[PDB]
RNA sequence: UCUGAUGGAGGAUCGAGUUGAUACUGACGUGCAAAUCGUUCAUUUCAAUCACGUUUAGGGGCGAAAGACUAAUCGAAAAG
RNA sequence: GAGAACUUUGAAGACUGAAGUGGAGAAGGGUUUCUUGUCAACUGUGAUUGAACAAGAGUUAGCCGCUCCUAAGGGAUAGCU
RNA sequence: AGAUGGUAACAUAUAUAUAAAUGAACUCCUUUACAUAGGCUUUACACUCGGGGUGCGUUUUCUUUGCACUUUACCUUUAUAACAAACCUUGGAAUCAAUUUACUUGGAGAAGAGGUUCGUUGAACUCAAUUCAAAAAUUUGUUUUGUAGCAAUAGUAAUUCGUAAUUAUCCGAAGUGGUAAGGACUAUCCUUGAAAAAAGGAGGGAACGGCUUUGUGCUUUGCUACUCUUAAUACUUGUAUGAGCGUACCAACAACCGCAUCAGGUCUCCAAGGUUAACAGCCUCUGGUUAAAUAGAAAAAAGUAGGUAAGGGAAGUCGGCAAAAUAGAUCCGUAACUUCGGGAAAAGGAUUGGCUCUGAGGACAUUAAUGUUAACUCAGAACUGAAACGGACAAGGGGA
């Protein structure tokens, strides 16, 4: 199952860097209580402008948006930006007004 | 209270008329005013 | 385990109360609380409803009889004399 | 509040002359759902077509006298 | 005085008056608003909020 | 004749509330108050408590009786 | 606003703690409700506040009650006193 | 001239709407219509838990995270399903059985097998429909729909765009038992726990189609659409649908009574999380306030509501008044005396935290093994700490 995020908005404003965003991912993501897994269970690729995350496990979509805040706070983010829902499956970041 | 006759009604309805103050034209030409707190109708 | 000696059904009044009247109230208590035997359909389940009715589960009949025993002796012996008349 | 299932019911329901309101509305279902309301002077009466180009031809039949609501 | 208004926004939300917020810049503006509909508006606008429900964390 | 359960009886027990008012003879005593406040205390399935309605009226009523109470009035109300 | 410890708004810090100064009602109250004014006195301090004062305005039912029935009871009819 | 089914309990009119199942006098019932206590069950709301979906909150560090919303009314005799009863048919019960938490019941017919009804409940159940394929004169198999209609068009939480509109969400599992209601019961009484209006049922069998003609409502003669029943309509007759009254607000915190905006008094319903036996007390969320006939500054005496005091322990005092001590729970242990019921929580002891474990107690559903999984309560063992633990709150002093 994929899920999606739209990371244009602030990619394109340079502040936002998906390869380090993508890292911050494979970190954070635990799988039955432990960070280091991310086996045959789930996927995570890239684009220009898109993270691409791909589950095998019950996966909440959720969670990624959590990751994502987390990721902002991380980067001093977090009065510029917002994770909004697009379709169910795609997130996409959003500028705060 | 919230259930009142309907003389009782017209009766409350009579004081408050009586209430109200001089027209001040009149004046030109009360001490018998009533506060609904200090003086009861004693209907 | 048995737990009352003596007292038996008077022990829901406890201490309270002289002990002969508690007594007495126990016999009256037991014939009130027997499931008397029912002269109709032969079940012994006749029961005190009210003072002098009592009632069966099987047959719904009310009887009138007695306050505490279904019949008093004075009646039976009543009833006898007029059988025999 | 009734709801009807026999079609001819809901046709004769139709053809008979204290039924002024007709209602007719879309659902996206969890394809295009589709309730068919008469309103008679008593009661008012609903059928739920599941099928759209059934629903639709039902619509289409309906007396053209009809005072019809789309609702959405 | 506010009052009033802020009695408005309490009905007209379903929120208690000890939950509006009423913008302490264009206290002007909202004064004027002497009716429910212009409430509706202010509210829209975001010159009126829902205050955040004060929390009650189940966690521990 | 005992033993373990069950059962849920009782003007039983403790006890919030409620109804009271034991003590401090506490505070107050030109008070918050023409009887209040605080702490303590008694009461809580019954002779219970409360509301509304209703009955009984003055040498009368009502009283689990204190001459109690009968509109801050009682060993005979109040009003004229 | 002339003037603000006790008017209003925001920000704190707090209490009431579902046997609540929360919602609804009954008795009793009777316009205390609401808006616009507004401060002589009153609001035992102040007060621009107000249950104050002034002008208006506000209570919409076949279904919620009363309206009907009977209860403890009451007022009477016939009498009789 | 007045239906039918069903062995029976009893059922049947589903017309837009179950409208219609002759019935008079005169009767007989029933509903209205009923105490308290005890538990048990079922539903409902409430609360909670786990997941998915939305938005917000925290982020030095940690947290698949914390919070919020995820809604669904009367009405449709709602249709059904489920269950406590009651009844019917079959069946014939000692080797007594069925059975509840409890006892209750059974040759006056039990168990079992099949039913009927009322009552809860109000979409449970495949409920309905649809998709078609096979079997008789309609039934079985599969699929897609529907928050069963009401119903999504309404709410709520979002997201936008515009100066009101679109969009996306609205749902898969369960536990706690706090309320409330119902049910079947059981117990208590020298207490046996309203009445009527109104409605219903039954017995009973009075009366009996229409039209035309003739004779004095009655009788005779001839003919066959008639008696009902809802809804609609048209027409006359007084104008043939809904009379009047109450509805603000306060309910004490300043709207009531206490001479007042007086710490008093004044009836009822709703009732969240935590800790807990608890609707106790303590703290918190929703809602409500931050006000109370005053503020500020100092911080003497004295007062008042409190605290705490070495050693002693009632020597104080009319008198242990006041205060202190005691207390919750589990385990032990329990005398005199007695009306044998109690005394009794007698007296008097011991234990109690946190952490990490272990054992004990179910429900289902596969085929005795294997699974999915649910509370909370017990009991025991380590370790741990300034020897502490009903750590606050709450909570008997006892005896002769
Ligand atoms: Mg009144
Ligand atoms: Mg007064
Ligand atoms: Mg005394
Ligand atoms: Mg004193
Ligand atoms: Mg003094
Ligand atoms: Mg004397
Ligand atoms: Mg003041
Ligand atoms: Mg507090
Ligand atoms: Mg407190
Ligand atoms: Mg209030
Ligand atoms: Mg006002
Ligand atoms: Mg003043
Ligand atoms: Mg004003
Ligand atoms: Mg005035
Ligand atoms: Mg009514
Ligand atoms: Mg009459
Ligand atoms: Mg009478
Ligand atoms: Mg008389
Ligand atoms: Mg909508
Ligand atoms: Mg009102
Ligand atoms: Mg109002
Ligand atoms: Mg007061
Ligand atoms: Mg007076
Ligand atoms: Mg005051
Ligand atoms: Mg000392
Ligand atoms: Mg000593
Ligand atoms: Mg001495
Ligand atoms: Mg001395
Ligand atoms: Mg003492
Ligand atoms: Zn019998």
């Amino acid at each position: 199952i994929k899920y999606v995020l739209d990371c244009t908005k602030p990619v394109k404003d340079t502040i936002l860097d998906i390869s380090g965003l993508e890292q911050f991912f494979k970190d954070k993501i635990k799988v039955d209580k432990k960070t280091n897994n991310l086996k045959n269970k789930v996927v995570v690729t890239s684009d220009e402008y898109k993270i691409y995350i791909t589950v095998h496990i019950p996966f909440s979509k959720r969670y990624i948006k959590y990751l994502a805040k987390k990721y902002i706070k991380m980067h001093q983010i977090r009065d510029f930006l917002r994770v909004i829902a697009k379709g169910k499956l795609a997130y996409e970041f959003k500028y705060f007004q | 209270g919230s259930i009142k006759r309907f003389r009782l009604k017209q009766r409350l309805g009579k004081c408050r008329r009586q209430n109200r103050p001089v027209p001040h034209w009149y004046r030109l030409k009360n001490t018998k005013r009533r506060h609904w707190r200090r003086t009861k109708l004693g209907l | 385990s048995r737990r009352t000696k003596k007292v038996g059904l008077t022990g829901k009044y406890g201490t309270r109360y002289g002990s002969s009247l508690r007594k007495q109230i126990k016999k009256i208590e037991l014939m009130q609380h027997a499931k008397y035997l029912c002269t109709f359909c032969g079940k012994t389940a006749t029961k005190r409803t009210c003072v002098g009715i009592w009632k069966c589960k099987k047959c719904k009949r009310k009887v009138c009889g007695g306050a505490w025993s279904l019949t008093t002796p004075a009646a039976v012996a009543a009833k006898s004399t007029i059988i025999r008349l | 509040p009734k709801q009807i299932t026999d079609i001819r019911k809901f046709l004769k329901i139709s053809r008979k002359p204290d039924t002024t309101a007709v209602i007719i509305m879309k659902k996206k279902s969890k394809t295009v759902i589709t309730k068919l309301k008469l309103r008679t002077k008593k009661y008012l009466y609903t059928m739920v077509f599941a099928d759209r180009k059934k629903a639709e031809r039902i619509e289409n039949s309906l007396l053209p006298s009809l005072k019809r609501i789309y609702y959405p | 005085s506010l009052t009033l208004q802020k009695r408005l926004a309490a009905s007209v939300l379903k929120c208690g008056k000890n939950k509006i917020w009423m913008d302490p810049n264009e206290i002007s503006e909202i004064s004027l608003a002497n009716s429910r509909f212009s409430i509706r508006k202010l509210y829209k606008e975001g010159l009126i909020l829902k205050k955040p429900q004060k929390v009650h964390s189940r966690a521990r």
